[PDB]
């Protein structure tokens, strides 16, 4: 017998679960499959390096922000210049705002519907229109701080969906006065509201745990994360790795990761399986975003977020292994997004005309890097004399997480299947509620 | 067992006419090349050429008056232009330059207009057919 | 009126620009019925009786032409939602090198790529498609939305005329009349062409007439331009004008009779040709798919 679970909804991408049982009917395989991939490694050679900014965020429709500004590192370095200061803080201007629209979107749009609702029979009821029908004030939250986060990006982005702002040398416009009022007071609200999703989630996921759906795919990892001098950051900084109890393994600069990180290749995927090259396939899997930055800091960057992230850790210990604390910990990073947004505003470097300096030699070799919402986001390029792609590297985010949700849903069908009957539509939902904890977007993953 | 496919685009002042002296003449010539007719060179750009090859054209033959003899003064220098350009792009789509043929032929000019059309079906004939069509058909 | 959605081979910045409406998004799901989203609702399969379909993406593997003929077969009207299912999109590029290469390089020659017995992903995900193709290559498109993605407004306005009965319209001009710099009034002339990171722009003059390769002139508007407004060239994101196929040609087109005008007669035809190192990404960055040459031999 064999079972296909396809689509997964409510997750960005292309993805499948199969189930297959063996002829006395028991439990055989269980595997997570991407079924997409569109080349944009090989593609992108030919390329003038400066456009790679406008190509790679067509990468990921939600993280295209990510993928710009992690272009736009990489082209930095590949002419060897050092942006402005007041380019770095509106590019991390920018950076927070889409976290902010990316954290809101995935909690309330893909994931609430089953924390609400985990154990209906009714699929027509589990999505955002569901939630909206019993709980209006939920979704408008939700709307507020996407149409907030969105907005910033509008601002110094020029576009709210594949901004072109970040270029060589800096930006390519400066925010005026007038825009930073206006963001800045909006600012306010979008850190309100963050606080209340926080507390939406402790319920929740309170809700989850009385039906013993907390633990569902739990298994122990390493984790990985950017960190400023140990602190929480999504946008500078060196990345951590920590072992399963907590320990620091290696801090490494992006520029060399290519020494610690390698992908795997199996045959039922699209998507790679990434693990530290020297811990190896099993020892060596490690997960990315949300909970696995949490691990990794000493602590958040902003005093709110640092209260609840405080409260969490003397709850669920450090580092905590389990998927569905993914949830909460994006909760948290929504906030710091939020109150980060207003932090950046208030710095008046941020409406300085110093805004590009002017591109150096070219050198055929760069490497950009930020913490996309969704995990490490490492753009390599490397060009000729004339600045033209000749090779490129993409290790991008959720790809960190696939081994994280192949084990998961193997785990949640030994859980709560023996037989082909125990599959019922709410028990293969918890398996693509495993696979919605690690927010996963698939295209980006494959690109 | 194959003959080649050639499309050209002739302005009806100069090579229209040199092509019409080819004939009176009775210059023998390959029958590869159908001439589409336009008043001036300078009307010719990359869609009509790169929509020929897109159709199955296996070579694309243009021609326009002499270098300051345009009929309409300088229509000419902007299918120059445009021309050298779209030799470079056939070149980076993996379609040989040798597959775009363009030459300034007056209306008196009918022998020369005749081992143009030799030269270039001879060119064409032995690169043998563009594969584009076929490509696009899978 | 039962309305559906997919995504095929685009990067789901369509959906996020449906669900950028925000508060009308609301007001459109109460006029609506969804029966089919995959990034919103859990319903798995295509249903029958669906009256209008979004259709992100183009055509990139098997899987995607599938879905695209069923959803063609239960919807009444079907639409090409974006550039990437109208025009092919920036995946297009890919059709610069075969399906071989682009696998070869994600699963094999990779800096990070660890692949011992050297094997492409087979088992349970479906083969890629020759060439990405635009949506309306494989089956019959009724309507488009073009833009990567369509601003918000377009797409309300579009999905309403609709609901209505009316026959949705699109905006006809090239972006030069949204676009806020100032144009010189004797004609464009260019002298140099330069690369866009090459010297300083000025914030107020057109971009093509300072030498930089601007897709403005032969792009839709829609956009309200807000990358010239933002001090970068379009990139011709929202495709060419009904009355222009092939935007790529027309865009060498112009830039080729522009080049050296005020010195027609004696400026060099190699110079243009030599100065532009990457021409396919310079012209066909949305719409190679689309393009009369789609992909390069
Ligand atoms: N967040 C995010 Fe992307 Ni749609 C992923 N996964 C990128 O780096
Ligand atoms: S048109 Fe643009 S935004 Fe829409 S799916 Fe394609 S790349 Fe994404
Ligand atoms: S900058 Fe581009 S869009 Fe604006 S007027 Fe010049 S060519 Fe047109
Ligand atoms: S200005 Fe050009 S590239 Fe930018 S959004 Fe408009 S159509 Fe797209
Ligand atoms: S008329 Fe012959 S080229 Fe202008
Ligand atoms: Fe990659």
């Amino acid at each position: 017998v064999k079972l296909s679970v396809e689509p997964v909804t409510r997750v960005e991408g292309h993805g499948k679960i199969s189930v297959s049982f063996d002829d006395s009917g028991n439990l055989d395989k269980v595997r997570f499959h991407v079924v997409e991939v569109r080349g944009f490694e090989k593609f992108l050679e030919g390329r003038y390096v400066e456009d790679a900014p406008i190509y790679t965020p067509r990468i990921c429709g939600i993280c295209q922000v990510a993928h710009h500004l992690a272009s736009a590192k990489a082209v930095d370095n590949v002419f060897g210049v050092k942006i402005p200061e007041t380019a770095e803080l509106l590019r991390n201007l920018m950076h927070q705002g889409a976290t902010v629209h990316s954290h809101a979107l995935h909690f309330y749009m893909l994931a609430a519907p089953d924390l609400m609702f985990p154990t209906t029979d009714d699929v027509l009821k589990r999505n955002l229109m569901g939630i909206a029908k019993e709980h209006p004030e939920i979704i408008k939250d939700a709307i507020e701080l996407r149409k907030a986060g969105q907005n910033v990006v509008r601002v110094v982005g020029g576009r709210a969906i594949h901004p072109v702002t970040a270029v060589v040398g800096g930006q390519s416009k400066s925010l005026k006065e007038e825009e930073r009022d206006e963001l800045l007071k909006l600012s306010e609200r979008t850190i309100e509201l963050s606080e209340k999703s926080i507390e939406v989630g402790k319920k929740l996921l309170e809700n989850i745990k009385d039906e013993d759906l907390l633990d569902i795919g739990y298994f122990e990892s390493a984790h990985m994360g950017m960190v400023n001098n140990g602190v929480h950051d999504l946008y500078d900084g060196k990345l951590r790795v920590v072992n399963s109890e907590g320990k620091v393994e290696y801090e490494f600069d992006p520029s060399e990761y290519m020494n610690y990180i390698a992908e795997g290749v199996k045959p039922y995927s699209y998507l790679k399986f990434p693990y530290l090259k020297d811990k190896g396939e099993e020892d060596g899997i490690y997960r990315v975003n949300t909970l696995s930055r949490l691990n990794v800091s000493d602590k958040m960057a902003t005093p709110l977020a640092q209260k609840y992230y405080d409260e969490f850790v003397k709850e669920f210990g450090k580092p905590c292994h389990h998927p569905m604390l993914f949830h909460y910990a994006r909760l948290i990073e929504l906030l710091s997004s939020a109150e980060m947004v207003k932090e950046l505003l208030e710095n008046d470097k941020i409406v300085g005309e110093d805004i590009r300096a002017e591109p150096e030699e070219v050198v055929g070799d760069g490497v950009g890097c930020v913490e996309a919402p969704r995990g490490t986001l490492i753009h390599h390029f490397k060009t000729d004399d004339d600045g033209i792609i000749t090779d490129t590297n993409l290790v991008v985010a959720t790809v960190q997480n696939n081994p994280a949700m192949d084990i998961g849903v193997r785990k949640v069908a030994e859980k709560y299947i023996k037989a082909p009957e125990d599959a019922t539509p709410q028990v293969l939902n918890y398996m693509e509620m495993l696979i919605r904890a690690y927010d996963p977007c698939l295209s980006c993953a494959t690109h | 067992e194959w003959e080649p496919k050639i499309i050209g685009f002739c302005c009806n002042w100069c090579t229209y006419g040199g092509a019409d002296t080819a004939g009176v003449g009775r210059m023998q010539y390959p029958p590869s090349i159908r001439i589409i007719r336009v008043m001036c060179s300078g009307r010719i750009e990359p869609s009509l050429i790169l929509k020929a090859f897109k159709e199955g054209a296996d070579g694309v033959f243009v021609g326009g008056c002499h270098l300051g003899d345009c009929h309409y003064d300088s229509g000419n220098y902007k299918w120059q232009r445009r021309v050298m350009m779209l030799y470079e792009l056939l070149e980076e789509l993996g379609i040989e330059k040798e597959r775009l043929n363009h030459e300034w032929i007056s209306a008196s000019e009918g022998e020369k207009f005749q081992n143009t059309m030799k030269d270039f079906y001879n060119k064409i004939e032995a690169l043998g057919p563009c594969k584009l069509k076929e490509e696009l058909d899978k | 009126v039962k309305i559906a959605t997919t995504w095929l081979g685009g990067c789901s910045g369509c959906h996020i620009s449906l669900l950028d409406l925000h508060e009308e998004l609301l007001n459109l799901l109460e006029n609506v019925e969804l029966v089919h989203c995959p990034v919103l609702m859990d319903v798995k399969e295509i249903p029958d009786e669906v009256e209008v379909a979004l259709i992100e993406g183009g055509i990139r593997n098997e899987e995607n032409l599938e879905i695209a003929k069923e959803m063609r077969e239960r919807a009444k009207i079907v639409i090409a939602f974006g550039t990437c299912a109208a025009f092919g999109g920036v995946p297009g590029l890919g059709n610069l090198y075969s399906n071989d290469e682009l696998l070869d390089k994600a699963y094999k020659t990779t800096i990070t790529t660890k692949n011992d017995d050297g094997i492409i992903p087979n088992e349970e995900v479906p083969e890629l498609v020759s060439r990405v193709k635009p949506l309306s290559e494989v089956i019959e498109v009724d309507y488009f939305i073009p833009g990567c993605p369509p601003n918000p407004e377009m797409i309300a306005e579009v999905v309403k005329a609709l609901l209505e009965g009316k026959e949705p319209e699109l905006p006809k001009k090239n972006l030069c009349e949204e676009c806020a710099r100032k144009k010189s009034e004797e004609g464009v002339a260019i002298e140099t062409i330069k690369r866009n990171y090459e010297g300083n722009p000025d914030p107020e003059k057109c971009l093509l007439e300072q030498g930089y390769i601007c897709l403005g002139i032969a792009t839709r508007e829609g956009c309200g331009a807000p990358c010239p407004s933002s001090g970068v060239p379009c990139s011709g994101c929202s495709g060419p004008t009904d009355a222009v196929v092939d935007q790529g040609a027309k865009m060498i087109s112009a830039l080729c009779s522009d080049f050296g005008i005020d010195n027609d007669r004696d400026v060099d035809p190699m110079i243009l040709p030599k100065s532009i190192k990457d021409k396919i990404g310079s012209f066909y960055k949305f719409t190679l798919p689309s393009a009369f040459v789609p992909i390069r031999l």
